[PDB]
């Protein structure tokens, strides 16, 4: 029935002091049956990061589609796409399939290379933009993530701290969702460098 | 959502709450529902949020093109006719509900559009889950020959009826004032009566609290 | 067709101390998007130092709490003023609920008190009388928002000792009554922000060996 | 399981410093047809309670008969039927709340929303709601049907919380109620201009006001 | 609730002012009498969306008719409404009365119910509230009334339809079509309820 | 996910500890074994209330048999009370899959699968619940009659862990029981949280996960 | 459903596929090859709706063969799986989707490594050490989560299959008439004729 | 189409004469006015089975009442109908007007619509044809009319309901309840159609 | 459905009954005996709905065992079949019918002749030389129509089943885990313990 509930999966992005963070679980399932413990939901095009949750065939298709669009962008503009711009591309790309949509909940994170301002956004499957300063949540444990982020999150966290906060928000929300978990990965994004960490978590 | 239009003697004001919801969940505690079709023609919507945003930008882009083509200021009845004919084509499958207010060379205007392509006109309008609460305030306090200060007060108090009595609406009040003389003025967070109280405790974790399997630097450059 | 059930919203939260327990709920009662009451209490002192909340369809909630209070009165009559132990309460509620297995009470019910060893206790029940004792539990509209926070901050799940390579889990060192109330107030300020059916008031009933004390706190009213 | 046929719209109510006010229009609708224009939906029980009923009018007339019987029954072997052992609002409410909840539980509800407004023998204001599901609540303002949506917002500006009840006079509260009734006539398609109002004050007792009309309507702005 | 009546002078068109979304009144003061030409008007009943969309197209067709062939007959205006309503009957919920005045034929009233059919009538009632005034209107209409008689016949008629129908209410607007031209008339509750 | 198998050394009983409400995880700290008497175990899978209430009611009916006949109830007769009860509620929507596992001198070590459809089966090997297939997979490919208590305990634990891992609707922890001549012995609660990593290292299995 | 397994060991990919074709109440055939060679070092097994299953397999086969002749070059297994996923991903949003699930086992001559791709009819692609389609998975995944090692020989990998095929003969309700087994390694594709 | 009207000398009851099964007229000259006592009549609208079963039971209840307690009040007759229609509302499709004359309270008219509610009224209209005559009846009813005016008011009212409603037709039967007793009047199409 | 076969030869009735019990996606047991002894010379095999199957069998058994003690005498196979048919024919018009099909094989010690009755869940009874329930009959009836003879020995009877079971192992989609075979003759009921490769 519900395309957003077949495979499972979650993404969350948070902003900090001069930094953003994005995380996902690694589960790919077919209802009750877990199938892969290695299905990453976060991808990047230059210094703009996109996580996607939902029907895994659309997670795969959309990534291949944004890589295509961002490659043509870079050849014509002679520069990498910026988070604010990519967000508008994702938004319009989804609304284009309005009466036949991709069954996904995308999340953009990155640092504007010019201004240095941290940026995150999220979308519904037909491309409504949810632009918040604090955090963005998506997937089969979005209820749990909302409650974990609301409680745990304080503004202007240094990257080292922000890493503990997002990691704890994901792990605890995933453990209360049947269709999420099976490992997690977390990207910590600063102007200059990006660290990617795999978390130890409950394998049930 | 709660949105209101109020006509005053020299123009028109619109106002909206700042709560966005995914079912029973508050997604954005402070999102701007107040959009511009053109400099002096503003918009506020309810219903499918992707549809209201998408339909606003399309008619906004066509209105710009039409403006340049005729070397004339955009008129409100144009944004009205275009929204109307577009929504009607799609038989209400585009879940867009809008109040449009604005000033142009012909005077000041206040209209509303529903998903099926019905239009309304009046001196005071409202729309959304907060529609009935706002309309009760408007029906009680509206008079003919409102000043600017009185119309902001009335439109602002209509949004509060929504914020307080409607679960679908809350947070702060956005207002745009369009007076026939001057530039349209947009007052983001005109009222902020729902500030979160300082938490009882800091939830900053002692460093190293989380268990990490594998680490690596990612390559962003070439 | 007549539908014999409704959803009146609200949320509850039980937490067990070493020699105390708290049951807390919001005081807001809703239908669809309308507020019915900002202060309609939902947690109850049933006597013998037991506190109870039956959150969900408020009519099935009121019927159940009523029938339990009457179970307590008749236990006194039939067993020479003997005190109804919390474990014995729980099992009695199982029978209350399961008696309506093919037309159930649409409630998620929690009870708090002290066991016969003087330790804090929390029992929670599904709508047809499945039950279990626990350290903490949130029920109702915002259960999915709070329970993860309780796992993390009450039972210290996914937390480890800094610089032990995620091999030594954080020890279960147990919470003072002041610290538990802090977590309850944050749990509700959070739920109130993110769930449209939660706000207005927080009522906490605290059970020690010296009896049942009540605290009340405002919550945001949007 | 039934479907309501001849139906009555919003009952609105609020409490003020010394008593409670309740009102309800005088209409019995039959779908879209505004059929019956003589219908009282405020039922006074003794001199310290009024019950306001919305929904199915036949089920209303049943609840009318139940309340007259309750007055009769209470007089039996009760030399204090007009003193210490007179009927209370809390007594009358708890009976109706019992009956509503039994009828929903037998899948044969009384298709009604009821507000019971009164003053208790100790002077306390009583206001409480029950409907066809047996759902009950109190609030310093209550309303059924359309009035939950339009009246409550307006009456809540006068009394937001409990602390405001001693600050609100009969004048201020009655004025708020008559204003709300006008708004409901403007925006509720199943409403009437003709309404009844009842005040239960702990000093002046029960005032029951029949044949009221919504006046001072703004329509003039129409012509343009 | 909407009607048109054919009198000596010319023709009168009346309506209530109510737009509703179920039992909620969206607008209590809406004008449902729109001009197709200088002395041709339509009265709209049914879906708001469907009636507005059709009214705009008829208007466009009569503006183009006028540019090329001059003043269109009332019959011609009715004919375009019929054409739209008939050919799009599966998608449209609209009931339309067309009333117009020219100097040869004088006053004329056409009605276009759900079918897409056309009926030329001495007077025409339509909309939810009309069901209640069939007896009153049959009994009180005669041929060759004056402007004042016709304004009274409509005033009383819609008064009744508003009182009984919950889908009807607000102000009675009328439009009078004569050799003189167009006269707009409005009647508020405090006048028409006490009839 | 619950299992019970028979071998040289008596009976092994192993159960997960997860309660669900669809895709919501309700608990990870649930008992799925009823200790009916020192020689009778009942396992619970299906509707939480249905299992708990009627396996508690079986406990009462078994005690009533001891008072009346001055004799411990047979596994056959215990399974058949639950079986006959359930059969009266057939079509009404009860949901329970249960193993009645016990020792009597007369019968020796005995296992009865009983389900809410009415089905009552004696056997050496059962696995019951949403996770059954995952458990059968490991159990059926390692089972011998001649396993040591230590090895049989491990296989039972390892077969619940297996299903805890793959089945989205199983997990929390493994409860272990051993049933002998001298009754049941409880072999502890094992949090899948720490068990998985200890097993993956020590056994060199679960190669599909990065650790 | 039909049985579709595969397992990647050190130096090869092994595909096991059930031989039964059943229509209603009768087994029509007990010697059915649910596999097509895509190129000399890439093999695709398939199961699903009746006609769709072969029609999709042959259409992919044609296309990969065409590419081979055009570029006089063998596409990597990664490239072929990517081609197949995209075809299915198109198919799901077409008038009548292909209802077919596939495993792609290939030996990459460039990287000198075996690769096993599991792809469902939605175009859901994942690379696995072992994979399965339909009810098989429920038994075989936890089995191989126990008995699989990454450095296993082709011989240890056949044993590991015998263990999967016995479990399914024991516990699965369908008589699937055994399996045909194929090995994909550096020397190409051969059939184990002696699995009976 | 059925109605009762309260006038000076007592009360008057009228009805069409049509029994239909779909669009087929089964009987065009039925009598839908049934006596319950000497001076208490009912008018039946709805299911022929449901109305006839109810009328027979009420008749029995009033024959037994009379045997024990002498002449029942019109209010009493109405209460018996109400009780039956309210308690059996899940299985009944009956709309009943009850009209009685005693020397104490003179003429009274009660109406019991589908729910089972009771409404005492100066006049009541009911049945399918009634929808068409709300406007007419409301503009034309006065209190304290004569026998000749009230027959005229009811003759005209039902005349219009027959014209417009295809579920009504035939003769108009009336029953006049006054001190003097019971008077039966009939009006044929040839008299009432030309009004 | 499960496999319920019966065949009457010269001096015996042979019932053959599938050993598989399957809930959903898992074969729970592979050694199920889908038969109850009703009397020393009357045997009843059964297949149908999960619960009803054994509940019905054990109920009939108890009633026949009661009759036996009360009259100290064994009912004819004809009498037992008529009792069972009537019980089902009541069940069919009850609130929740027994969905159970049965074969009754018995040896009538008065007539010195074997008898095979096939009875469906409606109470449809018939005497047959050979019988089947569920999909099995779609194969076996035409097979036995060819290879059956009324004067066959019990030994021939068993080869005629081995031919029916092979045909079913070939062409049916279910794994039914082979059959348990019982002979009813002048000497009572015995189980052919070596049918796994006879
Ligand atoms: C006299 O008989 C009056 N009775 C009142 C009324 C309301 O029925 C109406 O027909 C009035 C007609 C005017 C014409 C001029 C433009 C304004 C409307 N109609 C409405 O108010 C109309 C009701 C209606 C809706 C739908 C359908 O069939 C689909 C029939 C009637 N209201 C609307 O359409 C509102 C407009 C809000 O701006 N919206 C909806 O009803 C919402 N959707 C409608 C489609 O279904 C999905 C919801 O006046 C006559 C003369
Ligand atoms: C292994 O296979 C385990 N798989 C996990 C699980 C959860 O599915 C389950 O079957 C488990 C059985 C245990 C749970 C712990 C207490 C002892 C029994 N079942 C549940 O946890 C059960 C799921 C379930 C719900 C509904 C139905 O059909 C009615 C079947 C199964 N959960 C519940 O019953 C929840 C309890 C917590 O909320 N409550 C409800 O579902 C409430 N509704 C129940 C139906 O009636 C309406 C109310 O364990 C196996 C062994
Ligand atoms: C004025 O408003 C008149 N309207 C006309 C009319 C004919 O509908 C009717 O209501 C008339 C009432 C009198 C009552 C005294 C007995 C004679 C009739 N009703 C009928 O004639 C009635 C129509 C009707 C049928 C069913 C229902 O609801 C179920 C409502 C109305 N006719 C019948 O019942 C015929 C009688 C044949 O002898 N039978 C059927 O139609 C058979 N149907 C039974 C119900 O199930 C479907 C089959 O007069 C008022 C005053
Ligand atoms: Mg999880
Ligand atoms: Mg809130
Ligand atoms: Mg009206
Ligand atoms: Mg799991
Ligand atoms: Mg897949």
């Amino acid at each position: 029935s519900d395309p957003s509930s077949i495979n499972g999966g979650i993404v969350v992005a948070m902003t900090g002091k001069d930094c953003v963070a994005i995380a996902c679980d690694l589960r790919l399932g077919s209802q009750s049956l877990g199938v892969s413990n290695k299905f990453e939901k976060i991808f990047h095009y230059g210094h703009v990061f996109l996580g996607i949750t939902g029907l895994a065939t659309d997670v795969t298709t959309l990534n291949e589609m944004f890589r295509y669009k961002t490659n043509l962008y870079k050849l014509k503009e002679e520069r990498a796409i910026e988070p604010e711009t990519f967000t508008q591309l994702v938004s319009s790309s989804l609304y284009e399939r309005r009466f036949g949509p991709y069954f996904v909940g995308p999340v953009v994170a990155g640092i504007n290379s010019k201004s240095g301002k941290p940026f995150i956004a999220g979308f519904d499957l037909i491309g409504c933009i949810d632009e918040a300063k604090d955090f963005i949540v998506s997937g089969t444990a979005s209820d749990q993530l909302f409650g974990m982020c609301e409680s745990l999150y304080e503004p202007n966290l240094e990257p080292e701290d922000l890493f503990e906060t997002i990691s704890q928000a994901l792990l605890n929300a995933a453990d209360r969702d049947a269709l999420s978990g099976w490992g997690a990965v977390v990207y910590i994004i600063k102007k200059d460098e990006v660290v990617k960490r795999y978390l130890k978590m409950r394998q049930d | 959502t709660t949105i209101v239009g109020v006509k005053f003697n020299n123009g028109v004001v619109i106002a909206a709450d700042t709560r966005s919801t995914q079912g029973p969940i508050v997604a954005d505690k402070n999102c701007a529902k107040l959009h511009r079709i053109s400099p002096k023609i503003w918009c506020a919507g309810a219903g499918t949020a992707a549809d209201t945003e998408a339909v606003t930008q399309l008619i906004g882009s066509n209105i710009e093109l039409h403006s340049l083509y005729t070397s004339r200021e955009p008129r409100v009845v144009s944004a009205l006719q275009m929204l109307k004919q577009h929504l009607f084509k799609y038989q209400g499958h585009i879940g867009a509900y809008l109040i449009v207010a604005g000033v142009d060379p012909t005077g000041s205007h206040l209209f509303s559009i529903h998903a099926h392509g019905s239009t309304d006109v009046g001196y005071y309008l409202s729309l959304g889950s907060g529609s009935l609460a706002a309309m009760a305030v408007l029906e009680s306090h509206w008079k003919q020959d409102l000043t600017k200060e009185e119309a902001i007060k009335l439109a602002s108090d209509a949004i509060q009826a929504g914020i307080w009595n409607d679960l679908g609406s809350g947070s702060n009040v956005d207002v745009c004032v369009m007076e026939i003389g001057k530039d349209a003025e947009y007052l983001r967070n005109y009222l902020t009566p729902n500030v979160r109280e300082e938490k009882q405790k800091s939830y900053k974790f002692p460093r190293g609290t989380t268990a990490v399997l594998k680490e690596s630097i990612v390559n962003i450059c070439d | 067709q007549f539908n014999p059930y409704g959803d009146n919203g609200g949320t509850i939260l039980g937490i067990a101390g070493e020699d105390f327990a708290v049951l807390a709920g919001d005081t807001r009662n809703i239908t669809d998007y309308s507020i019915n009451s900002r202060y309609e209490p939902k947690v109850f002192d049933c006597g013998d130092n037991i506190v109870m909340s039956a959150n969900g369809f408020a009519a099935d909630g009121d019927a159940l709490v009523k029938r339990f209070k009457n179970s307590v009165k008749w236990y006194h009559f039939d067993h020479n003023d003997k005190k109804l132990s919390i474990n014995s309460a729980a099992r009695n509620i199982q029978h209350l609920l399961y008696g309506k297995r093919f037309f159930p009470y649409y409630v998620h019910t929690i009870i708090a008190g002290l066991d016969e060893d003087g330790k804090g206790a929390v029992y929670s029940f599904d709508p047809v009388g499945s039950y279990e004792r626990e350290q903490c539990r949130a029920g109702g509209a915002a259960a999915s928002l709070i329970m993860p926070f309780l796992d993390n901050q009450v039972n210290f799940k996914n937390q480890y000792e800094p610089g032990t390579n995620g091999k030594v889990k954080k020890p279960l060192k147990y919470l003072s009554v002041e610290e538990v109330i802090k977590l309850v107030r944050d749990s509700f300020t959070s739920a109130t922000e993110r769930h449209i059916q939660v706000g207005d008031g927080l009522e906490i009933l605290i059970v020690t060996k010296d009896g049942v004390r009540k605290e009340f706190y405002e919550l945001k009213r949007d | 399981t039934q479907q309501p046929i001849v139906t009555g719209t919003s009952v609105i109510s609020m409490k003020y410093d010394n008593g409670v006010i309740i009102a309800a229009d005088n209409l019995g609708s039959y779908g879209s047809l505004l059929r019956f224009n003589g219908v009282e939906r405020l039922i006074p029980v003794g001199d310290n309670t009024v019950v306001g009923i919305s929904g199915d009018i036949s089920d209303m007339q049943h609840i009318e008969r139940l309340l007259k019987d309750l007055v009769t029954e209470n007089a039996y072997d009760n030399p204090l039927a007009d003193a210490e052992e007179a009927l209370e609002p809390s007594y009358i409410f708890e009976y109706l709340a019992t009956v509503m909840y039994q009828r929903r539980s037998k899948m044969n509800p009384l298709w009604n929303a009821i507000i019971v407004a009164g003053v208790q023998s100790n002077g306390d204001q009583f206001l409480r709601y029950v409907n066809l599901l047996g759902v009950t609540y109190s609030s310093p303002t209550l309303a059924t049907g359309f009035g939950a949506h339009m009246a409550n917002p307006l009456l809540r500006k006068v009394v937001d919380r409990e602390s405001d009840i001693p600050k609100t006079t009969v004048q201020v509260a009655e004025e708020a109620i008559v204003n709300a009734m006008r708004v409901l006539y403007y925006r509720d398609a199943r409403s009437s201009r003709n309404f009844s109002l009842a005040i239960i004050d702990k000093n002046t007792g029960l005032t029951f006001k029949k044949n009221l009309q919504v006046e001072n309507m703004k329509w003039d702005f129409a012509k343009d | 609730t909407i009607m048109a009546v054919e009198f000596d002078g010319g023709v009168v068109m009346g309506s209530d002012s109510r737009v509703s979304a179920g039992e909620a009144v969206v607008n209590r003061v809406f004008d449902k009498l729109s001009p197709l030409h200088e002395r041709i008007y339509c009265a709209l009943s049914g879906s708001a969306a469907d009636t507005q969309a059709i009214a705009d197209i008829v208007q466009y067709h009569l503006e183009l008719y006028t540019s090329q062939y001059g003043t269109p007959s009332t019959e011609t205006a009715a004919s375009v409404f019929k054409e739209l309503c008939y050919e799009n009957k599966d998608n449209l919920t609209a009931g339309i009365i067309v009333a117009g005045y020219d100097d040869k034929n004088k006053g004329e009233v056409y009605t276009i119910p759900l079918g897409g059919s056309v009926h030329k009538l001495p007077y025409a009632i339509a909309g939810s509230g009309s069901t209640f005034i069939y007896g009153y209107c049959d009994k009180n209409f005669r041929e060759n009334m004056s402007k004042e008689e016709t304004v009274d016949f409509i005033k009383h008629s819609l008064s009744q339809a508003i009182k009984w129908d919950g889908s009807s209410g607000g102000v009675i607007r009328m439009v009078v079509l004569t050799a003189a031209g167009v006269e707009r008339l409005i009647f508020y509750p405090d006048e028409y309820e006490q009839l | 996910t619950t299992l019970a198998f028979r071998f040289q050394g008596g009976i092994i009983v192993a159960v997960d500890s997860r309660a669900t409400a669809g895709n919501w995880v309700a608990s990870q700290t649930v008992k799925k074994v009823i200790e009916i008497n020192p020689f009778l175990l009942g396992t619970m899978a299906g509707g939480a209330a249905d299992c708990q209430f009627w396996e508690t009611w079986l406990g009462s009916q078994c005690r009533l048999h001891e008072l009346r006949e001055k004799e411990r109830i047979s596994v056959a007769a215990a399974s058949k009370i639950l079986s006959n009860l359930v059969y009266q509620y057939k079509g009404a929507g009860l949901s329970m899959g249960t193993m009645i596992c016990g020792y009597t001198r007369k019968e020796g070590p005995t296992i009865y699968y009983v389900d809410s459809d009415g089905t009552r089966l004696k056997g050496d090997i059962f696995c019951v619940g949403s996770g059954q297939t995952f458990a059968y997979g490991v159990l059926d490919s390692n089972y011998k009659w001649d396993l040591s208590v230590e090895d049989a305990l491990y296989l039972g634990k390892r077969s619940i862990l297996a299903a805890a891992h793959r089945d989205a609707y199983s997990g929390g922890s493994v409860n272990l029981y051993h049933v002998t001549e001298d009754g049941w012995i409880y072999h502890g609660n094992h949090d899948v949280g720490e068990l998985f990593w200890k097993v993956k290292e020590e056994e060199g299995s679960f190669n599909n996960v990065i650790g | 459903m039909d049985i579709i397994l595969g397992i990647r060991v050190q130096d090869s990919v092994i595909l096991a596929s059930s031989k039964a074709v059943t229509r209603g109440i009768s087994v029509l055939k007990d010697s059915d090859d649910k596999t097509r060679q895509l190129s000399p070092h890439t093999l695709m097994s398939f199961a699903g709706e009746a006609g769709d299953t072969v029609q999709f397999a042959e259409y992919i086969q044609a296309n990969i063969q065409l590419y081979s002749i055009r570029e006089d070059y063998e596409l990597s297994p990664q490239a072929v799986s990517s081609f197949v996923r995209q075809e299915l991903a198109k198919s799901i949003r077409s008038r009548r989707p292909y209802q077919v699930n596939v495993l792609i086992g290939g030996y990459d001559k460039k990287k000198n490594k075996p690769e096993l791709y599991q792809i469902d009819y939605l175009g859901t692609k994942v690379e696995l050490p072992y994979g399965a389609h339909g009810y098989s998975g429920f038994y075989t995944f936890s089995l191989l989560d126990h008995h699989y090692r990454p450095d296993m020989t082709t011989e240890e990998g056949l044993d590991l299959l015998k263990l999967c095929v016995q479990e399914l003969e024991k516990r699965m309700p369908m008589d699937f008439k055994g399996v045909i087994v194929k090995i994909v390694d550096k020397d190409g594709i051969r059939q184990v004729d002696d699995f009976q």
